[PDB]
């Protein structure tokens, strides 16, 4: 059992990065996914988390209007975007599973994504 | 919600006893910790409160209850020098955490 | 003509002579008076080994009641056996829509208590009236909110607020449909937004999350987005995700 | 006293049918109505039944989610709704009514509704060569093939009628390409070509196909 | 909780002779309806409660049992009294598996004849051979394929035809179905037939063509 993500993008200010998590090893509809932003030396915030009924939720405030998560059963993968990025959002993002709704199985490799001009 | 945790940094030798705690400023029924070694991604430890998986030692022997929860490291190991951040699962929110030198 | 003496019903039809006894069809509603007491019966009454549901009035209806082995199904006349009307039925492993509302029978025929799980899907049918449950009800310290016997998935109005009744799986292994702990983030779901607060209630009315503005209907806490809406008087325009400008 | 059911609707998984009853003969509002499909060659299942005075419905738990009947007393008729069709819904829906609540006296003759992702089409005939009375035995036999048709049913004739002697028309078998295949056969004695020339008439109604090889 | 269970899946009798179809249920239930069926055709009601039979049903059937199990018997078979034979308890709704009563006859050896493909099929890039067993008795036959005696046991499908009405014997067809693609680069197509009414195996061949 493994999480899989895309490679290491890096664009200006204003843009989007659209952040895919490959799944592997098992069921990708018996759990829901999740995401985290850890900035250079600083915490650990959440994101969102995506359901098998496509319930898209969990957005935080400080990130309601700039994310937008989906979800691609077919290819049993999932995704994340960004807009009106910054140069403040500059981090690195995880994936994550849910065991029974409990502590995240299993996290990604890590994105690099990076903002400056 | 805002949890706090006792030691931001802590500068140990293996063999010695690590104590680290989160404390949440209101009453909260579980709460998980993650390790993280420096360029990889966090490592879960402890779920619930006293559960563990993931293979962990069985040194490790997460405890707390209302507001302050707490974590023990019988004994340490040189491998073992990283991160440890707690996490409240219901509010998902996070804490500052504890490093390892 | 009957006339209650000392809360009991007698049919003295209507020469004064004194008294009768037996089924009695007293206007189209059809009774049974006790042969020895003359006394309307009330309640579960055993008549002849078959067994009969009367209302306080005496009054037989059809339904699923409660008697001393359990809700029984007293059926028309013409269901089981040439039963007759109000007359308990054998009614095995099946369901019973009856007024809109959901009875499952089980291997004796009697009508389930609380929770009972059926080919897969876990009911929930009311322990006072044996019907499937409906709307939002709490057991074992556990909120959920019922259509027809089944924990509903969504965000409903509840005794203390608006609750979040999440899929399985979704917090600490919470049952399907149950309510959850739900604190300080958003929740999108069948394109309506919603926002919960510390308390796991999603919030109504007039709120500013994060320095900007969003409106929450009052009865369904559904964010108001997409565009204009008059709420109450005034016209203002909400973005996609429920920002006002 | 009789019933009379809907014609063979055919739908495709996810889709769902309508089934009637057309009660006759006697007192619509007397009796219950009792729902039972047979899948191909299975054993009677039993769905639901309804109550056409109190409006009264019960299940069969296997079917709650899909099923639901209803009811029309000035018109006299019983409908059934399966929602959400399976590919293994293909059966025979039958209508029956309970008489006093012991048996069922009356039934419907039957309704078939056909659940495939195949779509509507008709076979292909193709002829069977006979040649062989070689000593011993006398008898020899021909037949035709009626081979990738959609849905059920098919008949098949000989000679536009007038031959019964003989006649075995097999049932149709299921292909793993969702389209069914069968044969007919007739055997016969001596008679070759120039005499008694044989003729098969296939008719495959939904398709409106009408073909004698 | 209740199931019915059919206790003869088949029974072969002749006409005449006395029959018995009995039904045991895996709990104890007060009565037992019997019903029956003809091929292509909708259940007739035989007998309801217990003993008790309905309209249309002559006075050979008879209907009896307690608890457990339950029989239902034919004093004397006629003909057309062949058929299966469901029973039903009516608080469940449940029915059991059926018993088809078929005429004992006689053993019947097959009659065996193979059929090469049509030309219309073979230009669309089909070859279907098909194999027929002909008023044989009883219905219990194995058709082995071979092509170029290699054994294929998994392509090809079978039918069956009811019971004669005129001499109580089956027919079998049996389909072997191969694309053209992987037909023609063999050569002898075979069908082994075994019957309790063979002695020996017969087997029918096909040519590479001609």
């Amino acid at each position: 059992v493994q999480l899989v993500q895309s490679g290491a993008e890096v664009k200006k200010p204003g843009a989007s990065v659209k952040v895919s998590c490959k799944a592997s090893g098992y069921t990708f509809t018996d759990y829901n996914m999740d995401w985290v932003r850890q900035a250079p030396g600083q915490r650990l915030e959440w994101m969102g988390d995506i359901n098998p009924k496509y319930d898209i939720i969990g957005h935080n405030p400080k990130f309601m209007g700039r994310v937008t998560i989906t979800r691609d059963t077919s290819a049993s993968t999932a995704y994340m975007e960004l807009s009106s990025l910054r140069s403040e959002d500059t981090a690195v993002y995880y994936c994550a599973r849910s065991d029974r709704g409990w502590y995240f199985d299993v996290w990604g490799q890590g994105t690099l994504v990076t903002v400056s001009s | 919600i805002v949890l706090t945790q006792s030691p931001a940094t802590l500068s140990l030798s293996p063999g010695e006893r690590a104590t680290l705690s989160c404390r949440a400023s209101s009453s909260v029924n579980y709460m998980n910790w993650y390790q993280q070694k420096p360029g990889q991604a966090p490592r879960p430890l402890i779920y619930a409160t006293s559960n563990l998986a993931s293979g962990i030692p069985a040194r490790f022997s997460g405890s707390g209850s209302g507001t302050d929860f707490t974590l023990t490291i019988s004994s340490l190991e040189p491998e073992d020098f990283a991160v440890y951040y707690c996490q409240q699962w219901s509010s998902r929110t996070f804490g500052g955490g504890t490093k390892l030198e | 003509g009957l006339r209650t003496i000392d809360g009991k019903k007698y049919y003295f039809n209507t020469n004064t002579a004194v008294a009768v006894t037996g089924w009695q069809t007293i206007n189209g509603k059809k009774y049974y008076f006790n042969t020895n007491t003359s006394i309307a019966s009330t309640g579960y009454t055993i008549i002849s080994g078959k067994h009969f549901y009367f209302n306080t009035d005496g009054i037989m209806q059809i339904g699923v009641f409660k008697g001393p082995d359990g809700f029984e199904y007293f059926a028309p006349a013409n269901t089981d056996a040439n039963n007759i009307e109000g007359q308990a039925i054998r009614y095995q492993n099946r369901f019973l829509y009856l007024h809109d509302n959901i009875y499952y029978f089980g291997n004796n025929s009697k009508a389930a208590t609380g929770w009972v799980t059926i080919d897969g899907n876990r009911y929930y049918f009311e322990p006072n009236t044996a019907m499937g449950a409906n709307g939002y009800k709490t057991i074992d310290n556990k909120n959920f909110y019922f259509r027809n016997g089944l924990p509903q998935i969504g965000v409903f109005k509840g005794s203390n607020g608006f609750e979040y009744f999440a899929p399985a799986n979704t917090d600490a292994n919470n049952i399907e449909g149950q309510a959850i702990r739900y604190q300080n983030r958003f929740l999108h779901l069948l394109g309506k937004i919603y926002y919960f607060g510390n308390n796991s209630k999603a919030v109504t009315g007039w709120q500013t999350i994060n320095g900007k503005v969003y409106y929450f209907m009052p009865d369904t806490a559904m964010a108001a987005a997409g565009g204009l809406f008059e709420i109450d008087g005034v016209i203002y325009f909400f973005g996609v995700d429920g920002v006002k400008a």
